[PDB]
């Protein structure tokens, strides 16, 4: 039982830290152009921002779902019911 | 039944070969289909291919035996339109005079259109008729074609051949062994150019041999895994659950829609790297 | 239970896509075929 | 996975759809479509 | 069985982490020049959108195949049924 | 024998989660270069598209051969058979 | 115990350092790009340090989720008390 | 026998992600840079074309070989006949 | 005990090790940008040094924190006695 | 000697792997440079040719060392001999 | 002894060769932009060097602070003192 | 012995491989500058090789020992001994 | 006693071949804009090389230190003395 509770904990970790660094990587490409092109263009600052949210939604789904199936696994933990 | 058995299954194809006492007979497990040696036959994907083939051909005989060349009809319209579309797309990569890579080019596009379009109907529907006129019910039935790495090798394997016997063609004997012994790396004084002989046929023969195996399993891999997506949300209509069945049809729903435009995808890049594949056969690219 | 059950998913999930490949996709084929056919006249006439 | 002698007969019927549609169905589209277009410049030098 | 079962996990954790992180650099890397083109040309901005999700439908096409696959391994399992 | 078939379930996800992460990264900046391109001239959209596509053929065909090995191995198995 | 708390050290050391990793590059990004910026037209900074500063928002989001989930490992073990 | 099939899966994983990652990421700067060309000069793109291609077979020549003993590893294994 | 012990030495070097590679390629960035922001205009060099001193407090903050757990790790352990 | 085996697989496929995943994205590089030297230039595409083969020569230099020390460790075994 | 002395070398090596390759990688960065600075404008190179100076001490901290930590598990060992 | 022996194969691995993935990348990133250069002034071309190959000395300097060092270990391997 | 010496065997390859990499890239980084440089000002080629020099010494300042780390361990192996 030792070794599957313990495995289980490094895909937690492995998961969540995959998508911060991911993340975090992704995110600071895209607020580096979105401060360029603000500095720039400083009269088209809302209209950046909103597609900028827009691209921001669809940069964090993989890692979310990996984020609700980390907790999943830590607190509801679907392999030890499978000996 | 279990899911793994039902996975299991719908990746078995319907075999015809040497049995151990005659070579006439379909096995009737899978593990005596692999008995059967190299001389056996995937009797549905040959049924498949060529029917959809012959279909594809007469449809486009009977807008071509008629040819208004004037106001042109619903049919021979649409058969024009794909024929100047292939037609435009050669003239952009192919500058020779050669007669064969146009038709080709489109015969290729169509059959392997029609070939994975066959791929969205539903998982279940063809095998399951198959079993009921035959009055089986163990009986192997594989409907798309392309999810077939036979299937794939042998549209391949006859474009490299083609590949091979216009390179000979076009540049001769000499020709075609200095394109792989000479060009890559080469200088001037002989010393060298000997020395690099080796280095080119190695790289040049790798390239070579690379593009009939890129054809195929580029194909096969991504119909492999549409049907197999396909089938593995099937799974989840045969829990039998009310919230598991409804989320099951959304991503069917949404899975069909990704594959429709994949489908197409595949047909247009086998056709465009056909046609690459085959001009650089004919010019001396270096 | 599995079979009978797959069936009605899948009849279910086809019909949908077919409903929606009915309604979005062919009317802009069936236009850009016609728009063609109505060029080709025109130019026909103008001759 | 399993390679068996299908990889043969794809290839024989490859060449025979490639020679069929290259003899009966590429000639008399392109004519057509050929023919169209002299009749069209024609119709543009009554000039 | 319980060597099957965690390492099982680890590949669930493997599968979605990678997806995660290759998703997440490439939508910002696509989002930066989605930005910088609606800054330089912002009456092009429908257009480039349109552009952006067809690209994004490439982006997001292995990474799905994976995610699936990751959830068919939490929630059934081929390898168990191997002994 | 359980050690076979725990390997080969984190050998499909390594070979599934790399191509995910690779073809994730490429297409993004393929497609980066490709609306910086729709931007500098709308005019050209249809041919830089259809170009677009054709260098999309040669950037997937090794993670789409992997992926077909991974789901031959998931299924099938032709190490079990070694014993 | 010795396994599950062994491979939970594990767990912590990986999501920190990933979470690290990414911040420090992602921050490099968004502020070299902010001082681009700000050294193009001297007379933006004010706007662009609030933009830098929503952006980072949006940068750190997922990283401060993985150090409290390995603070809350470090302290407390689920893992443990499922044995 | 187990450990040495078993390291030959993680052995054919590795032979083809590695090179199926390098491939997408090469073949994605590779085509970026082709797709300015084609924009720069719209009457040089069949030269671009026959020369990308040229490139193209030394981006994927040692991914092939790669691809080709990892085929040669799957269905044969020169390792089991050294027991 | 063993076991442990072995394992958060891999820890602290990891904890360590991640956080300087991050932070030695964020600084990178930042710095190279800095000097070209700084020779582009020499008169507001006093306020972009400032400005960069901001962003390598946002950049270094998980990597600190890293740093200190990790000395923490090292000499004193929370999982010597089973937390 | 079992052991010895699985780990010379594991060791040929990670040369080989990993000179390919550089081979491709250093002439994924070098091409599209020498492919935006060639639209830019048009009359010095044959000169920038040798130059890019003279350049390919250094940069497969050590991958095809790596490349032959692995069939080496293939078709014969240097560490089995020593046992 | 034998199991934690074996990977406190391993710990060793992994603090030493991240600080190097992310010292190496960010120090390749930030000399390229102050050799691109300098070349631009010859007669700013005095100051640049300073900020150069002044960015690179930011640069080593960390990485410094990582090679006196491996040295201090080399030379002495706090982990061989908790058994 | 086996365990020496068979971690010796990887460690040559490791050495010829990481070296190969480093070269290749740099040169790549060498010889792309190295065209651009060469396109912007064919005139400078001998000058350009010259300095090229300066650089390149010192871009393959640690490769080469990492290459020799691994020979050293496949032939008359110094940790047998040992033991 | 075979442990001990069979890590330390791939300590020693980490430490080479991550110095190798990073000053591989890193020399890549920093050449190739002083190729630039060069074919922009032909005339101040001296002194870009001696500003080239001194930077090339801090970028290798840590590689060389863990190579001098790697081959202390290799011929005066400190580890086997401490079980
Ligand atoms: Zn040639």
């Amino acid at each position: 039982m030792e070794t599957v509770v313990g495995l289980t904990a490094i895909a937690v970790a492995l998961l969540i830290g995959l998508g911060a660094l991911g993340t975090a990587i992704g995110f600071g490409l895209l607020g580096g152009k979105f401060l360029e092109g603000a500095a720039r263009q400083p009269e088209m600052v809302p209209m950046l921002q909103v597609k900028m949210f827009i691209v921001a939604g669809l940069l964090d789904a993989v890692t979310m779902i990996g984020v609700g199936i980390a907790l999943f696994f830590t607190f509801a933990n679907p392999f030890v019911g499978q000996i | 039944e279990t899911a793994s058995g039902y996975i299991q299954h719908h990746l078995q194809n319907l075999t015809f070969g040497r049995l151990p006492n005659g070579d006439w007979g379909f096995a009737h497990t899978a593990e005596q289909a692999k008995e059967m040696g190299f001389w056996a036959f995937h009797v549905d994907t040959l049924g498949w291919s060529v029917l959809l083939g012959v279909v594809f051909l007469f449809i486009f005989r009977l807008a071509a035996k008629k040819a208004t060349s004037g106001q042109p009809g619903g049919l021979q319209n649409f058969v024009e339109v794909m024929v100047e579309f292939v037609d435009t797309s050669v003239k952009d990569t192919f500058h020779g005079r050669n007669p064969l890579i146009a038709p080709l080019a489109l015969t290729v596009f169509v059959w392997i259109f029609l070939l994975n379009l066959i791929d969205l109907v539903p998982v279940d529907y063809l095998p399951m008729l198959a079993a009921k006129i035959t009055g089986d019910e163990h009986l192997f039935f594989r409907a798309v074609a392309t999810t077939d790495p036979n299937a794939t090798l042998g549209l391949s394997i006859s474009v490299f051949a083609l590949i091979v016997f216009y390179s000979i063609k076009v540049k001769g004997i000499g020709g075609f062994l200095g394109e792989l012994t000479l060009h890559p790396f080469s200088s001037k004084n002989i010393v060298v150019q000997i020395l690099l002989i080796p280095v080119n046929f190695l790289l040049e023969f790798v390239t070579l041999i690379a593009k009939p195996v890129s054809l195929a399993l580029r194909l096969f891999g991504n119909m492999y895994a549409g049907e197999l997506i396909f089938i593995l949300i099937a799974v989840m209509f045969g829990s039998g659950m009310f919230l598991l069945s409804a989320l099951g049809v959304a991503l069917n729903w949404a899975w069909a829609v990704f594959h429709i435009l994949i489908i197409t995808l595949q047909a247009f890049i086998f056709m465009m790297l056909t046609i690459v594949y085959l001009s650089m056969a004919h010019e001396d690219n270096h | 239970m599995n079979i009978n059950a797959t069936l009605i998913g899948q009849s279910v999930a086809f019909f949908i896509f077919v409903l929606f490949c009915m309604k979005f996709v062919w009317p802009p084929v069936i236009a850009a075929l016609q728009e063609r056919q109505k060029k080709i006249a025109d130019g026909l006439d103008a001759a």
